[PDB]
RNA sequence: AAAACUUUCAGCAACGGAUCUCUUGGCUCUCGCAUCGAUGAAGAACGCAGCGAAAUGCGAUACGUAAUGUGAAUUGCAGAAGAAUCAUCGAAUCUUUGAACGCACUGCGCCUUUGGGACCAAAGGCAUGCCUGUUUGAGUGUCAUU
RNA sequence: GCAGAUCUUGGUGGAAGUAGC
RNA sequence: AGAGCAUAGCUGUUGGGACCCGAAAGAUGGUGAACCAUCUAGUAGCUGGUUC
RNA sequence: UUUCAAUGGCCCGUCUUGAAACACGGACCAAGGAGUCUAGCAUCUAUGCGAGUGUUUGGGUGAUGAAAACCCAUCCGCGAA
RNA sequence: UUGACCUCAAAUCAGGUAGGACUACGCGCUGAACAAUAAGCGCAGGAAAAGAAAAUAACCAUGAUUCCCUCAGUAACGGUGAAGCGGGAAAAGCUCAAAUUUGAAAUCUGGCAACAUUUCUUUUGUUGUCCGAGUUGUAAUUUCAAGAAGCUGCUUUGAGUGUAGACGAUCGGUCUAAGUUCCUUGGAACAGGACGUCAGAGAGGGUGAGAACCCCGUCUUUGGUCGAUUGGAUAUGCCAUAUAAAGCGCUUUCGAAGAGUCGAGUUGUUUGCAGCUCUAAAUGGGUGGUCAUCUAAAGCUAAAUAUUGGCGAGAGACCGAUAGCGAACAAGUAGAGUGAUCGAAAGAUGAAAAGAACUUUGAAAAGAGAGUUAAAUA
């Protein structure tokens, strides 16, 4: 059992040309969706700062944004992840707050009904 | 090799060929008719987002992007929009 | 050798009758091409083998059209007057009740979609 | 140079290619050139060779000498011309062979579906 | 004789006295494909015969599968 | 000692098929795509060409028809002049078999319909399990029921 | 990169016009 | 008052089918004690060979 | 080059045996035919950098094959203690 | 009794669906040698499986799964041999059971009738009615991330039908530059010299020897053009059953949580899994370190990943007829075997067949003259 990686330059370029394809369907929006800055849950990496998974629901509450709507917007949710520390709420919400300072919302139209 | 394929290469049917093959070509652009005008055909996504004043990813870039030329207290604050730097951004 | 288009402008009855007849000269071919023939009318049975092919895919395909009107949506319909595309597709699931939504799911996609947002 | 992948630069592939082509493959195979002033004429370069076509042969022994295409024999990719022939043993002709693309056509036969051919081809009579 | 044309395999291999052709596991449903037998696979397998239909799908997927008449 | 015979070397002719040149083949890697069958698949057998030895192709509409094109060739001959041992292809055709399906495996049937010129023939179907439903009847049912 | 491997494959002799049929 | 790290080569060594050839196998699964196919590049201190 | 004249020279390889003796293998010719490919370790040398070092997991990119080349983000390995 | 309801059957009762084939990748059961190994058996897809924590960890804590790199040949075991961490690719979340709609089974298949609709007279729907399914529970609702209910005051909205254009995707036709000028050798000029031309085209092949300019192509094409077939958006017409339905907010009211399962003893298999013996709980239960985390015994789900098969495609410091496939060809073919199985040898006339007329000898086979060819030393 041996795996040789020939197609190594194949399978780069393949995901090059997969990238593309999303973004032509996606025009306006990146390809990509916004990550929040977390902290690696070790001794070894406490002090340095990543990306998580999505927005806990204290991050999403207190940027001002619903959790159902940001869905839509491109900003995910963490169930799981919480928010111990203020400098952890504090490092996501101004992540958030700086995206939506960037973002430019098309307007979706919306069925009027003749009465109400 | 096989006996499926070696019986129609020595049969007298033409092979089903498809000229598929359109190598280095990217993915034309549909969707929102503005950028679609403004992009340019030959430009990678991330060049063409950047020349449109859009960013292709929020996140960190996980690579070396490219130098073509020798380039020389707060929770209720809110973020007053950001400028476009780009007539294209203004459409 | 007869052309298609002027053999469909008739009715079943006489298709059927320059059928039959068509098959006699193709036997006498037969009979004077297995006792001595030429090579003239050794491409006549051809030829008269290729033109009963026309005159019964001229009625056959006129057999068909009659079904499909007589059975123009109705609930059910020969088997053979259905599609034949492959039996995996067959058993698919149709491209409307693929489609189908709880309305949970409905009341979620109307109220909350996908939207057309950029960055700068 | 070659850019496209939906061509292929390889003897063996193009070789079976040239080979294993039908008759209607083999009919644009077979082309011929057009005399300088009827070239002009019709302003198009070459055009396949069709029965009854008078051409000049231009290469080989039988260089110079005119006529027309008796039949044009396709699974050998050959032109038989007439008068254009060989002595056997047994003093009948067995009439030689040229290819279409040594000879050079000098009066077309004219059909209608060449005159569509040539107007298609940004031509005119 | 102890082996018969097998109306299935078309080989003779047919016992008389076991009734079951040894070529292909007759009158089982699901044949005699044993992994081992290799060589046995690449002589007995699709393309060995003329796949008349098979031959049919592979040129009808191109369009689609689709049917009606051209306009 | 010459011939004969034996021996070496050269010329010439056989024998053999190496070497050299190629090459509609093999192998290897990458790339794109998703498509069999109870609407009878894969497989097998028997057939079929103006004549085929294999070989492909095709199914009594047999080396295929319809349709869309191309526009004059097939070619060892024949052969017609919308030709074509052509291409495309969405329509029909697609022998006996085979998961293989009436029982059997050659034969023997059954049922219904069509008809022949009461009987017979042809056609259609007549395989099992399971699912949803319809009708029919029955259980020693549970009742219901004055 | 061959002289061997009772080496693989093909070719070819003596034996031999012998055993013989 | 640190001298390594990385690439390429050479020779050496340990594994991997392991310079090449050769020991009854055995096991699984089949076919009509026999036979077949694979696992298998099963096993060797030994044998024969290993090229200017 | 063939041949002759004079002088000479025990069949080659293996194995055996100090050595032979041997016993093997060899009818002849052509072609095929056996330290190779790979991971690990250590050594010597060559090169680049040097308290550093290593782009090729991946991303960026590459219009003239685009499986090449070119570029660097976050780690990480081995050193340095 | 009637007749309901339950069961029991049958029917050529209508509508269906299953089987076999392939098997490179994939999911299971099972298995000896020499190791979840071959095999054997079972089941699938364009991927399969897995999957939104009864998951780590002891941190400033991370956050579905999958693959890659490292962690690492490390821990542990006793040579076998990982996992968090980290860094990358890709990303998307969800549906039930447990609630009284109870001021109204609000749900659904099937028959029939019209209306439509189409890759399509071959598809797929709606409306109406009738019958069944269903109260032993079909919809809405809610899934722990919560949420139900009352309240408040802000923000919201189509599972329609066209037309029109733009954009894309797939199939098809189509548009496309220049020497065959002179001289020499040759059977042949594609060669050698000379004079030119084109080039977004000097890839490759053919053509009677090495052809950018004779022919097919190639480049333009990361495209004009003409058709059809569809996809997600935009624009706009019509129709909207909204008395409705959501998000955030506030709560003097609430908050259901999957059993022969977990767990224990015990026995097999290779820690889990399986049999047997027993068999639970409700701040409980599992797992880690009195704490932290998680929330099993029900369900789905893209993409990242695999691919010795199938439909095609492009190449190669690969082999070049004892090679490379067993097969450059009549190749799993002849042929061998009762059988399962096994299984070859075999490429090159020449530019053109011009394949040797004819005379002659011979029963012919063939030979000798003679002919073709550049050459029959083809
Ligand atoms: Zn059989």
């Amino acid at each position: 059992y041996v795996k040789t990686w020939f197609n190594q330059p194949g399978r780069k370029l393949r995901r090059r040309q997969a990238r593309q394809t999303k973004a032509a369907k996606i025009a306006p929006r990146p390809v990509e969706a916004i990550r929040p800055a977390v902290k690696p849950p070790t001794i070894r990496y406490n002090m340095k700062v990543r990306a998580g998974r999505g927005f806990t629901l204290e991050e999403l509450k207190a940027a001002g944004v619903s959790r159902r709507v940001a869905s839509t917007i491109g900003i995910p949710v963490d169930h799981r992840r919480r928010n111990r520390s203020e400098e952890s709420l504090q490092r996501n919400v101004e992540r958030i707050k700086v995206y939506l300072a960037h973002l430019i919302v098309f307007p979706r139209k919306a069925g009027q009904p003749k009465k109400g | 090799a096989n006996p499926r394929q070696r019986n129609k290469q020595r049969s007298g049917k033409p092979r089903l060929t498809r000229r598929n093959a359109n190598k280095k070509a990217k993915a034309k652009i549909y969707g929102n008719f503005v950028i679609q005008q403004n992009w340019d055909k030959h430009a990678t996504l991330r060049q063409n987002y950047a020349r449109l004043g859009l960013l292709a990813t929020p996140n960190y870039v996980t690579g070396g992007v490219e130098k073509l030329y020798p380039d020389p207290d707060v929770l209720d604050k809110e973020i007053s929009i950001a400028p476009a730097k780009t007539e294209v951004v203004r459409q | 050798a007869l052309k298609t288009f002027e053999l469909r402008k008739q009715s079943q009855e006489n298709l059927a009758e320059q059928l039959q007849e068509l098959r006699q000269e193709l036997a006498s071919l037969r009979v004077q091409k297995i006792a001595g023939g030429s090579g003239s009318k050794l491409s006549k049975i051809k030829t008269t083998r290729k033109d009963i092919a026309r005159i019964l895919t001229v009625i056959n395909e006129s057999n068909r059209l009659a079904a499909r009107e007589a059975y123009k949506n109705k609930k059910y319909i020969p088997l053979d007057l259905r599609q034949k595309k492959t039996r995996a597709i067959r058993r698919a699931l149709t491209p409307y009740e693929q489609s189908r939504k709880t309305l949970k799911q409905i009341k979620k996609e109307r109220y909350f979609p996908l939207r057309k947002y950029a960055l700068k | 140079m070659k850019f496209s992948r939906d061509v292929t630069s390889s003897r063996r592939k193009q070789r079976k290619a040239h080979f294993g082509a039908p008759s209607s493959v083999r009919r644009v195979l077979m082309s011929a050139p057009l005399s300088k002033e009827l070239r002009e004429q019709y302003k198009i370069r070459s055009l396949p060779v069709r029965r009854d076509d008078q051409i000049t042969v231009i290469r080989g022994s039988n260089k110079g000498r005119e006529g027309k295409i008796t039949s044009v024999y396709r699974k050998k990719f050959l032109l038989l011309i007439e008068r254009v022939t060989r002595e056997k043993a047994n003093g009948a002709s067995a009439p030689v062979g040229i290819d279409a693309s040594k000879v050079v056509i000098t009066k077309l036969h004219l059909d209608k579906d060449r005159k569509d051919l040539i107007v298609r081809k940004g031509g005119k009579v | 004789k102890s082996h018969t044309i097998c109306r299935r395999c078309g080989k003779r291999s047919f016992h008389i006295q076991k009734s079951t052709c040894a070529c292909c596991g007759y009158p089982a449903a699901k044949t005699r494909s044993y992994n081992w037998g290799a060589k046995a696979k690449r002589r007995r397998t699709t393309g060995t015969g003329r796949m008349s239909y098979l031959k049919k799908v592979h040129r009808s997927f191109k369009n689609g599968f689709r049917s009606g008449k051209p306009a």
